[PDB]
């Protein structure tokens, strides 16, 4: 079953567009779990699940590398997210 | 002088180098050095005084002393032996330039060492703290505060009325 | 310039080094600890960013005001935020702590920490959730990212 | 997991190896390749004493076999 | 000659450790920043006043019982002598001197901590 | 050329106690359902730089009542003890051969002692002049037993040449021979390197920091890694004492594999224990290492000078 | 201080390591608590019980509200009683986990405290849902309760309810029969039953002396 | 009815005086612990991957303040002033006049931020849902004063987060 967990980890390195695309979210968020995409924002958020994950860990949002003004590459927070995936993102409501 | 100063900070830190380099023994100097707070309040009241306009004060202590006795009696307040040595003024000069190179904050100057030696002016036509109701802080009942942080652990609780006041040349 | 490039990047370098090395003091006075340590717990895991607490405060080089500030209190608070070596930052977290809160108006409580030490971050709450003070050390983080020091020292 | 505690404990791994294989690298360079050469007690020491007098270049590891004995 | 050097090259670089760190830095040091720590308040007396030492009686006998120590180690070398009857029956009897004298100063209540 | 063999010792050793700070913190952290450092480099494998950069970048205090003199002068000591004690490991060949090299470790160990002394003392705070009165006691309560069953073990060894136990353990390994001898040495060694549950020199809860409440940046950072690197020290002196690999003359890479995976073990195990257990109290620690460990300790002395007399198997080299 | 418990100035005169005296100096909390309540409406003065102990907080509304009840004449009903205790023992539960794991840290026991701690974060979403606040919820009143359940609060209570009894008996095999924590602890504070009494103590601090009480 | 926590007696035959001199002598309990730290190194961890990750909350949590209007644009607030009389902090200060129309509306409405609890009791005083206490949480600053709310800086909050707050409030207003 060892061949299977790494088998998993080949394919979570070829589910995000390669090596590059890897390490891209491996440096960005310190995560490289993949999931299904719910939607993408106006401003380049895009917003994740994954319901075999427990309680917290389902929802997330790769944040985009440009808001308004500012180059958010490395500088991310959480008063970046929309009211509507705010609601979706904290767990409020069930409905994106 | 005060806490942050660079006047009695500078004598107390020379204490590194073993002995105190002195131009003419500081026998030639006389200074007269004012209180931090002193300064401050007349400036506070400079700006509230209205007929202080166009006026042109000098802020002075109470007490003149010879570079010296005051050099003295600031290594007694702070418990330190005190070694005194006359360094001639060109090998003054060239130490100041060889410390000049520090690209941070330099210890000492040329031009410190020209303003350390150098006689405090007598101005008595130009007003000064007492026309702005200000009475100046003798150097004797606020040198502890500054020189208290200098002292070893042994003499550290050594009260101020200890280090019995130095001599002023005065009139 | 080459040294202009050089200051830049050292300080990059020396500011990358001390926000990825956070060291808070174990400090706090009322309720708010409780969210602090809810933030210590294993669902935020601050340790997991950096952040470890230490019990002296030579060895600190972040203080959070957690908890209402008294008069009888205020000398020892001061008298650990001057034995933190620095730089040393301080963040204040809830109410009590920011403006007073609940206890503004009483005869023993002083209105703010800031008249005592000065303050980097003002964490709103009563109490602050451990993701709102979790917000607020990434925003003291990111704030200690834009320091210039080296290159303000060339350019005096 | 707990398999990202993995990465710091071969980091850790690695910089263990290095003392012991660069010790015995650095014993068998400067000692002809065969194993520094062990003196515990006076007899082992006459003995290379007597390896660097024969040798003929001052050095103790440099062995003269049966074809120094004409 | 070796070892000498290693202890040189130890203390060098522990000596330019503490040089880099005093050397390196800004320092703003006050009267309020080099005071002891005494969780915020300040001491009431000196910590150079004698501070009483309950087990006393334990570090004198810890004097005793370290000579012994010195008393026993060649006993890998010991037990290569050829006559092993003798060699064995004083290495037992100074280890039975010794047990000896540690059930001495336990029965006496000499173990336990002056209150 | 031993100029660099000295570097290539000192170097790595300092990189691994700054990497095992990293490992310690995680292993904690997962131990108690958390992660531990993660963000800063991938897994937090930039975490131990950061630490010392920002260490040595802070300011350094010198307190008012302090004794300059041995407040400097005992981080220095510590450091260069806990590097100087290094050098005559076998691994499998060692820096420095000696044919006392069991009394040699006996020796710096007692002396770094005065590392933690001396900055108590010099301190000139009550704090760390408590610490230094827990490390006086912590030294008198384990150092006589540490010393008999360093004697009992090595009396199967014939020497104290630490080289010989790689040929002693050359077919079984030592702790099959002297496994209670093991255990007690397991606690001493956790009681002489002042880990959890022997930690009372510092003592968080009840002393803040200890000994080391007035050290700060360099200086401070300065024991932290002589207290690291006496643990990896140590649980390597009990790999080679207990656990003897085995020796390939024509490729000591295999026995410095098999070594470093042993030490590696028993410094997970160190970490282990600090995560599993309380605080002793420092008299409580007098009184099992007097009343629990010395007799037992004593009459495995006895036993173990007997017992290669009764069974013919008295080892070489006299 | 890491084991002062909060903000405690303890004098202590000592022999050694042995303690001769100890002096308790406490008053860098006081907030004047009891002023504001008088300058405050009973409504306005509620939220002040929530802060009095901050780790037992709808206990303290629990009690406020009951003499407030008890002046008022009135009876809240058995929906709003039944909730009431409820989360009483919900808090019970936060205030043990909280008391306990902390012991063992000062002690020296590092673990359970983070083991514990996820549990009293699940009863702090308990506590949100129901009121909107993770602790200081003001959600007991001197009529009852201020909102009711959400539809679906219930059956996470019971999934919660279901499991805690597995984290206790871990933390008990942490602690329980350890020699070292039972060195640290056996026969250290010992009080005797008409000491207790005498010196006004109550709750654990009686039972533990064997006095058959509880409120 | 009460129960005995430490009133058992030990066996005292042979076999479990041996047992317990095993224990003591071969440290079984230290074992379990050891076992058990071991098992919890084994599991999952329980964090979340802030600030990617958020913690759960509830249409009932109380954030960040906010004034709101009607579907026409116009504000909610008639200035009753009954948010501030119910205010446990007194952190809500309020001015008000006729408006150039003869609209009863406020000219000043402040909230001290540092001098909040965050009870929710403005809230439910509020007769036209016109004061909220929103879903944010993240919004700490720099300085003390950005944390003195004005009129100007809650309407924005309003404008700014109404579409969340409408469905906060919609999903749990039947509770009210
Ligand atoms: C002829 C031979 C003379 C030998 C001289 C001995 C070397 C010391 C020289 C410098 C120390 C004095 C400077 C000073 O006090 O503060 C400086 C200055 C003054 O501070 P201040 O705040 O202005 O005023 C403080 C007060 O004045 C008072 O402040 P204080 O209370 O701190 O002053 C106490 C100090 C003042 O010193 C004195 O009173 C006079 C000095 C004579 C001391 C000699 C006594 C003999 C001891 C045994 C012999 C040791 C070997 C000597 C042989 C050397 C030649 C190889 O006395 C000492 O502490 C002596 C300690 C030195 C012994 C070093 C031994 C290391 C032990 C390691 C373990 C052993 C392994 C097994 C072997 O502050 C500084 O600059 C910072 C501190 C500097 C510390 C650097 C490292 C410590 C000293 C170097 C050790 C070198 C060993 C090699
Ligand atoms: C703004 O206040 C001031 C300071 O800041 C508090 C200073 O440091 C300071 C002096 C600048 C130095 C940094 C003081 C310390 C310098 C000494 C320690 C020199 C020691 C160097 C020697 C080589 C020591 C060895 C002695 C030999 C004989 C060998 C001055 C003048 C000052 O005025
Ligand atoms: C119960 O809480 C506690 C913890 O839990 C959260 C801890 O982690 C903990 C331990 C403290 C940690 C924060 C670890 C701190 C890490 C060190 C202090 C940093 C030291 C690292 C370097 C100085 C090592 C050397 C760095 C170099 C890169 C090596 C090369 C050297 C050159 C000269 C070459 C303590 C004490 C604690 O009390
Ligand atoms: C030789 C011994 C003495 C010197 C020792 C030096 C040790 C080696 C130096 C280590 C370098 C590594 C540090 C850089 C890692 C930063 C990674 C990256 O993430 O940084 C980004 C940008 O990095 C910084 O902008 C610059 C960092 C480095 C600057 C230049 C490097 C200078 C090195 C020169 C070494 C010479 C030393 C002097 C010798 C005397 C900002 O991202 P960050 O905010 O973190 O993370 C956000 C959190 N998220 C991801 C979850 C959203
Ligand atoms: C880890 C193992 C490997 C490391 C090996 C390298 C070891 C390096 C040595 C350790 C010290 C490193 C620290 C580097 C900083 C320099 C500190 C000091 O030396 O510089 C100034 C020295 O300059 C002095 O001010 C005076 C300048 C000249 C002194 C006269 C002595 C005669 C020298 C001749 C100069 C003429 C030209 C020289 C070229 C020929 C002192 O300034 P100061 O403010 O106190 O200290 C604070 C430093 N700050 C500002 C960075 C925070
Ligand atoms: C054991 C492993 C680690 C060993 C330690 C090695 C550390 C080396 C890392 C180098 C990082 C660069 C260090 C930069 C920080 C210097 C300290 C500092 O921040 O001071 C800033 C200071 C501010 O002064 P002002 O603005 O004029 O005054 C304002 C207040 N009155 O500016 C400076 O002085 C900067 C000057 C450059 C310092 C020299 C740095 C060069 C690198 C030296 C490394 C030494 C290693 C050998
Ligand atoms: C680079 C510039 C070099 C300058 C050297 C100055 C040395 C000195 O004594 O100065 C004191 C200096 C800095 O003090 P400040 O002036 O207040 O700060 C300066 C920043 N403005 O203090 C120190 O850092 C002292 C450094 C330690 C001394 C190094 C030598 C000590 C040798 C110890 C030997 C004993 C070791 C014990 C182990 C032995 C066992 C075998
Ligand atoms: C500090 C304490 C230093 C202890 C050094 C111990 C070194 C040691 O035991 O190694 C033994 C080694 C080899 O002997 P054997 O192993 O028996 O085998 C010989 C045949 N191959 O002996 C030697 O190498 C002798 C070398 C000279 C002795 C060392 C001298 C060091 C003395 C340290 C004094 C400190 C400096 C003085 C200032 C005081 C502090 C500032
Ligand atoms: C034919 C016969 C030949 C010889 C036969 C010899 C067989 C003898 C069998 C018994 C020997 C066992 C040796 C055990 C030595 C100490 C055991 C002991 O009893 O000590 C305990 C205490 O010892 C401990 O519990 C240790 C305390 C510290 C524990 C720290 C963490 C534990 C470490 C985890 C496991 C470590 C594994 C050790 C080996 C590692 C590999 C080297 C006494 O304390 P108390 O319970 O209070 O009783 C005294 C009061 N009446
Ligand atoms: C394990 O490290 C920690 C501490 O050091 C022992 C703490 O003191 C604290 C604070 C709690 C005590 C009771 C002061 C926390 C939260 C912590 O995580
Ligand atoms: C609940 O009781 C309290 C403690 O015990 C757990 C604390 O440690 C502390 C403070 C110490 C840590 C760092 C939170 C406080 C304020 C407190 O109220
Ligand atoms: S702000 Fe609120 S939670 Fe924090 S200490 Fe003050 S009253 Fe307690
Ligand atoms: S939440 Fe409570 S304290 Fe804050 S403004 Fe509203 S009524 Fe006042
Ligand atoms: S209660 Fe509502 S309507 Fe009345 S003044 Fe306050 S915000 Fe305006």
């Amino acid at each position: 079953e060892l061949v299977q967990v790494l088998r998993r980890g080949l394919q979570q390195v070829s589910g995000h567009g390669g090596l590059r695309g890897y390490l891209r979210v491996l440096f960005r968020a310190n995560d490289v779990r993949v999931g299904t995409l719910v939607g993408e924002d106006k401003y380049g958020n895009k917003y994740y699940e994954d319901n075999k994950q427990f309680f917290g860990r389902h929802r997330w949002v790769i944040y985009t590398t440009e808001m308004n003004g500012r180059d958010t590459f490395w500088d991310v927070d959480g008063s970046m997210v929309p009211p509507e995936w705010h609601r979706w993102l904290h767990c409020m409501t069930d409905d994106p | 002088f005060g806490r942050e100063d660079r006047f009695l900070n500078y004598f107390a830190s020379m204490r590194w180098f073993g002995g105190v380099p002195l131009i003419s023994l500081g026998k030639e100097t006389v200074k007269q050095p004012v209180y931090i707070v002193d300064v401050s309040k007349g400036i506070i009241n400079a700006i509230k005084d209205p007929d202080a306009k166009g006026k042109t004060f000098a802020f002075v202590g109470p007490n003149r002393y010879l570079l010296f006795d005051l050099v003295q009696y600031i290594f007694a307040v702070a418990y330190r032996p005190f070694l005194p040595y006359p360094l001639p003024h060109f090998a003054y000069r060239w130490v100041g330039r060889l410390f000049e190179v520090s690209p941070f904050e330099p210890w000492t100057t040329r031009d410190k060492v020209e303003r350390v030696h150098m006689s405090d002016m007598t101005l008595p036509h130009l007003p000064g703290l007492e026309d702005l109701g200000i009475q100046a802080t003798p150097l004797e009942l606020k040198a502890i505060e500054v020189l208290r942080r200098h002292r070893t652990y042994r003499w550290l609780t050594s009260e101020m009325e200890d280090v019995k006041p130095a001599k002023t040349v005065n009139i | 310039s080459r040294g202009e490039y050089v200051v830049a990047k050292l300080d990059d370098l020396v500011n990358w080094a001390r926000r990825s090395s956070l060291w808070p003091m174990t400090f706090g006075l009322a309720c708010c600890a409780v969210e602090m340590m809810h933030m210590a717990a294993p669902r935020y895991d601050m340790d997991r960013f950096g952040v470890v607490f230490r019990a002296s405060p030579r060895q600190s080089d972040v203080m959070i005001v957690a908890g209402t500030l008294t008069n009888k209190m205020a000398p020892a608070l001061r008298k650990v935020y001057d034995q933190m070596p620095e730089p040393r930052y301080v963040v204040s977290m809830g109410s009590c702590a920011n403006g007073g809160g609940y206890y503004h108006y009483s005869y023993s409580v002083v209105r703010g920490c800031d008249r005592i030490v000065p303050v980097d971050i003002y964490v709103p709450g009563c109490p602050p959730t451990a993701e709102a003070l979790l917000y607020g050390i990434l925003q003291l983080q990111r704030k200690i990212k834009r320091e210039k020091r080296l290159r303000i020292w060339y350019r005096r | 997991m707990w398999f990202e505690i993995l990465p710091g404990i071969a980091v850790m791994a690695a910089c263990l190896f290095i003392p012991g294989m660069a010790t015995a690298h650095i014993h068998k360079f400067t000692n002809g390749g065969k194993e520094k050469r062990v003196a515990h007690f006076s007899y082992q020491w006459n003995l290379m004493e007597r390896d660097r007098r024969i040798s003929g270049v001052n050095r103790y590891h440099v062995t003269k076999g049966l074809e120094n004995i004409d | 000659m070796n070892i000498m050097l290693t202890l040189l090259t130890n203390v060098t670089l522990a000596s330019l450790l503490v040089l880099i760190a005093f050397w390196l830095p800004q320092l703003n040091a006050y009267s309020e920043k080099t005071s002891p720590y005494e969780c915020g308040f300040d001491p009431m007396g000196s910590a150079r006043l004698p501070f009483s030492m309950k087990f006393f009686l334990v570090a004198i006998t810890f004097l005793l019982f370290d000579l012994e120590i010195a008393l026993l180690l060649p006993l890998p070398w010991a037990s290569q002598t050829n006559n092993l009857k003798t060699m064995l029956t004083m290495a037992l009897f100074l280890l039975i001197l010794l047990a000896a004298s540690l059930a001495y100063e336990w029965t006496q209540k000499g173990l336990e901590w002056a209150e | 050329m031993f100029m660099i063999n000295i570097l290539s010792l000192i170097i790595p050793i300092l990189l691994a106690v700054a990497f095992l700070t990293l490992v310690e913190r995680k292993v904690l952290g997962y131990m108690q359902l958390r992660k531990g450092p993660n963000v800063v480099g991938p897994y937090g494998l930039l975490q131990p730089i950061a630490d010392a950069l920002k260490l040595f970048t802070k300011e350094p205090l010198r307190p008012a009542t302090s004794s300059i003199s041995m407040f400097i002068i005992a981080p220095i000591l510590a450091l260069s003890l806990a590097l100087t004690m290094w050098v005559p490991l076998p691994m499998p060949y060692p820096l420095i051969n000696m044919n006392l090299g069991v009394l040699f470790m006996l020796a710096m160990s007692s002396l770094a002692v005065y590392s933690i002394l001396w900055s108590g003392w010099a301190s000139n705070s009550k704090y760390a002049l408590i610490g230094a009165l827990r490390a006086v006691a912590q030294t008198i309560s384990y150092e006589v037993t540490l010393a008999i069953i360093l004697l009992s073990v090595l009396l199967m060894n014939g020497s104290y040449t630490l080289s010989t136990l790689i040929t002693t353990q050359e077919h079984i390994w030592m702790i099959f021979t002297s496994w209670p001898l093991a255990m007690m040495w397991f606690i001493s060694t956790l009681a002489e390197t002042n880990r959890a549950p022997f930690d009372l020199t510092e003592g968080e809860s009840e002393l803040v920091s200890g000994f080391n409440v007035e050290y700060a940046a360099g200086p401070f950072a300065m024991f932290f890694m002589a207290e690291y690197a006496n643990i990896i020290m140590m649980n390597a002196f009990t790999a080679i004492l207990f656990l003897g690999a085995s020796h390939d003359p024509h490729t000591p890479e295999l026995y410095t594999i098999n070594f470093v995976l042993k030490t590696l073990a028993l410094t997970i195990t160190f970490l282990w224990i600090r995560a599993s257990y309380p605080r002793f109290r420092y008299d409580q620690l007098m009184h099992l290492l007097w009343k629990s460990f010395l007799p037992l300790t004593l009459a495995l002395c006895m036993w173990h000078i007997s017992l290669p007399i009764m069974t013919a198997s008295i080892p070489p080299q006299s | 201080h890491p084991a002062a418990h909060g903000v405690l100035r303890l004098v202590m005169e000592l022999s050694g390591e042995m303690v001769r005296k100890c002096d308790p100096h406490i008053g860098l909390l006081h907030r004047g608590t009891e002023k504001l309540i008088e300058y405050k409406t009973y409504l306005q003065a509620l939220p002040y019980f929530d802060r009095l102990d901050y780790v037992s907080m709808m206990c303290n509304e629990q009690a406020y509200s009951l003499a407030v009840e008890k002046l008022l004449n009135i009876q809240p009903p058995p929906r709003a009683q039944w909730i009431r205790v409820l989360f009483g023992e919900i808090t019970r539960l936060l205030n043990h986990i909280m008391a306990v794991t902390t012991h063992a840290l000062d002690i020296g026991a590092m673990t359970p405290f983070f083991w514990m701690f996820e549990e009293r974060e699940k009863m702090f979403e308990f506590y949100e849902r129901v009121s909107g606040a993770r602790m200081h919820a003001a959600y007991i009143r001197p009529g009852g309760v201020h909102q009711d359940l959400p539809l679906g609060l219930l059956d996470d209570i019971y999934e919660f309810s279901k499991n805690f009894s597995f984290r206790i008996d871990e933390l008990e095999e942490m602690l329980t029969n350890n020699r070292i924590w039972r060195n640290r602890t056996v026969d250290i504070g010992v009080v005797t039953a008409e000491d207790a009494l005498n010196y006004g103590f109550s709750g654990v601090m009686l039972r533990g002396s064997g006095i058959q009480w509880d409120l | 009815t009460y129960k005995f926590v430490n009133m058992r007696e030990p066996s005292m035959d042979m076999k479990s005086v041996t047992d317990r001199a095993a224990q003591t002598l071969l440290w079984t309990e230290l074992v379990r612990g050891l076992g058990m730290t071991l098992s919890y190194l084994f599991r999952e961890p329980a964090t979340i991957n802030y600030p990617f990750e958020k913690g759960p909350l509830s249409p009932r949590f109380r954030g960040e303040h906010a004034l709101r209007r009607y579907p026409s644009g116009e504000e909610r607030c008639i200035a009753c002033k009954l948010c501030e009389a119910v205010c446990p902090a007194q952190a809500i200060t309020i001015e008000a006049e006729p408006r150039a129309d003869g609209s009863r509306r406020t000219t000043r409405y402040d909230i001290d931020m540092t001098k909040c609890i965050y009870c929710g009791f403005c809230q439910e005083a509020c007769p036209v849902d016109a004061i909220v206490e929103g879903p944010n949480f993240e919004f700490s600053t720099e300085t003390h004063e950005e944390l003195l709310y004005n009129k100007e800086k809650l309407l924005n909050n309003g404008d700014k987060w109404e579409a969340e707050i409408a469905a906060n409030i919609q999903a749990d207003y039947l509770y009210r």
